[PDB]
């Protein structure tokens, strides 16, 4: 089976240099056309670079001109988007993909590339605690507030994966400070509020952080 | 998978509408077989209410050796009598295709531009397309390639 | 290039058509992709009208002039996603702005819950109060932050869940962030929600500010 | 940092010149945990905070 694997994602300073690597399996990249496509958070798809076969020969989105160099090393069955002069607009998930005529039939999973002056910082985990008034028919809502972390992503698990119903982890938001914060909530029976403990497991790999907060009434 | 392409070079580029296609085709063969290779060049058009595909020429290369073989496929030009007037002065596409005992295994698509050489004629067109003053430009530096796994055996 | 409509509500079995307008008329240059969240795009139609292998027959494409179109002859549950047209043009590849195809259902009311800053946070000098809007259709929702009946502008920051798989509903979380001094200054804080599935705006509040 | 409190339990890292510079940021990572901080290792390069109900 043909696969495509991106690599080299991470955090980078404005004006900094990064280099991604699209690693191929199931096919040799010399015969095929290979492209780089990126997706800003919650935005459409944007193409940046194409490498065509036989004769190298490239095409680049006007915005990434001169700053970006797509290329490929056939010996090592791999391509490379090289970004220099990187600006805050280039932060996105970078996809690499094989050409199918004028289409793109196979894709990587991507890597996130964050360019900013903020620094890598684990999250603060503050509670969202349930109340006794909030007995609807008998349903309550508690949550974790995952605040002031950089850069994405964070992952949030409720009760070590054993609490999968009524839960909504939210898209993270960028704040004026430049820090990420995310909230994760779960509705649960107001009955079991007293006898059943609820822990949210927060994992933020960029700073090697994994904490388990217990959310309890006052 | 048994045959792959190292290169295609379009010796006659740019050229007139009426001018033939000479395609220096560098290719490679791993594990030779007998049934022989059918190299087909296909004109593909898109116009107002139609999507026309017509074959342009077809060469058979025989016998097929192992290694890197470079052969030139001279192919017949298009026929303005069989093409709408718009595709004369607009972008078109050609599919160099190679097939093995009925089975197409690789298809290389190329953008192609066509227009008038004359300056004024380009600013204001003649009422009728004068194919003699049309000139074509193959974008052969950027192939668009499709590969199909055929049972070579 | 130019993709309409950006957004489409629909039901299973319906017949949907999305439309892309490109500068070029070359049918070879155009494909369509489907993308679900967290996943790489999947090719559906190549060179305007050709069904990419694997794709179901309910998908179909065609060109008429500069305009290209994808239709799904009868939606399916797995078909609810975002769709993108691609023009692989002469100089450069373009993608259309995209089209998100959400489910239609009956109008659901949000359970509105309010949450206080918690004292772990107020140790370090900043207080965040969030209002939650649980399971509401449609997304059309506006929360209004009120402290001591003084409408609040410039402080709130909301994010929205994607349509749920079971309820086909949405959740919204609006967080209100204030310096601990200004939290301690005022006493009662409330969240007012004017979903259209709410006759009157429902307000949720707390005290001991 | 090995964090263990009534409510919070987990770990983070940071690399630095001396353990006191590391222990300084770790402290600033007291989202209200630090209040009940036992604040206890050089060989193993671990620094632990403890609370109790």
């Amino acid at each position: 089976e043909v696969q495509l694997v991106e690599s080299g994602g991470g955090l980078v300073q404005p004006g900094g240099s990064l280099r991604l690597s699209c690693a191929a399996s199931g096919f040799n990249v010399s015969y095929y056309s290979i492209h780089w496509v990126r997706q800003a958070p919650g935005k459409g798809l944007e193409w940046v670079a194409s490498i065509y076969p036989y004769y190298g020969s490239t095409s680049y989105a006007d915005s990434v001109k001169g700053r970006f160099t797509i290329s490929a090393d056939t010996s090592k069955n791999t391509a490379y988007l090289q970004m220099n002069s990187l600006r805050a607009e280039d932060t996105a998930v970078y996809y690499c993909a094989r050409g199918y005529g004028w289409a793109l039939d196979y894709w990587g999973q991507g890597t996130l590339v964050t360019v900013s002056s903020a620094s890598t910082k684990g999250p603060s985990v503050f509670p969202l605690a349930p109340s006794s008034k909030s007995t609807s028919g008998g349903t309550a809502a508690l949550g974790c507030l995952v605040k002031d972390y950089f850069p994405e992503p964070v992952t949030v698990s409720w009760n070590s994966g054993a609490l999968t119903s009524g839960v909504h982890t939210f898209p993270a938001v960028l704040q004026s400070s430049g820090l990420y914060s995310l909230s994760s909530v779960v509705t649960v029976p107001s009955s079991s509020l007293g006898t059943q403990t609820y822990i949210c497991n927060v994992n933020h790999k960029p700073s090697n952080t994994k904490v388990d907060k217990k959310v309890e009434p006052k | 998978s048994i045959v792959s392409l190292l290169g295609i070079k379009v010796l006659n580029n740019p050229a007139k509408f009426t001018d033939p296609y000479e395609f220096e085709i560098t290719f490679e063969c791993l594990e030779s077989l007998k049934h022989d290779l059918e190299w087909k060049l296909t004109y593909v058009g898109s116009s107002r209410s139609l999507d026309h595909d017509q074959e342009l020429d077809s060469i058979l290369v025989g016998p097929v050796p192992v290694g890197v073989n470079k052969f030139v496929f001279s192919a017949d030009p298009p026929s303005a009598e069989l093409i709408p007037a718009s595709e004369l002065v607009s972008v078109t596409v050609i599919l160099l295709s190679c097939s093995y005992d009925g089975r197409e295994f690789v298809r290389v698509g190329y953008y192609v531009n066509n227009e008038y050489d004359e300056e004024e004629l380009r600013e204001n067109p003649p009422a009728k397309v004068q194919v003699d003053h049309i000139v074509r430009n193959i974008l052969a530096e950027k192939p668009r390639v499709t590969r199909f796994n055929i049972v070579w055996d | 290039m130019t993709q309409s409509p950006s957004s489409l509500s629909a039901s299973v079995g319906d017949r949907v058509t999305i439309t892309c307008r490109a500068s070029q008329s070359v049918s070879s240059a155009v494909a369509w992709y489907q993308q679900k969240p967290g996943k790489a795009p999947k090719l559906l139609i190549y060179s305007a009208s050709s069904l990419y292998s694997g794709v179901p027959s309910r998908f179909s494409g065609s060109r008429s002039g500069t305009d290209f179109t994808l239709t799904i002859s009868s939606l399916q549950p797995e078909d609810f996603a975002t769709y993108y047209c691609q023009q692989d043009g002469w100089s450069l590849i373009t993608f259309g702005q995209g089209t998100k195809v959400e489910i239609k259902r009956t109008v659901a009311a949000p359970s509105v819950f309010i949450f206080p800053p918690s004292d772990e946070q107020l140790k370090s000098g900043t207080a965040s109060v969030v209002c939650l809007l649980n399971n509401f259709y449609p997304r059309e929702a506006k929360v209004q932050w009120k402290v001591d009946n003084a409408l609040q502008s410039g402080n709130s920051q909301e994010s929205v869940t994607e349509q749920d798989s079971k309820d086909s509903t949405y959740s919204l979380s609006s967080t209100l962030t204030l310096s601990k001094a200004d939290y301690e200054k005022h006493k009662v804080y409330a969240c007012e929600v004017t979903h259209q599935g709410l006759s009157s705006p429902v307000t949720k509040s707390f005290n001991r500010g | 940092l090995v964090i263990n409190g009534r409510t919070l339990s987990g770990y983070t890292t940071t690399t630095a010149v001396d353990a006191a510079t590391a222990e300084k940021v770790f402290k600033q990572y007291a989202f209200g945990n630090g209040v009940d901080g036992e604040w206890t290792d050089d060989a193993t390069k671990t620094f632990t905070v403890t609370e109790k109900p």
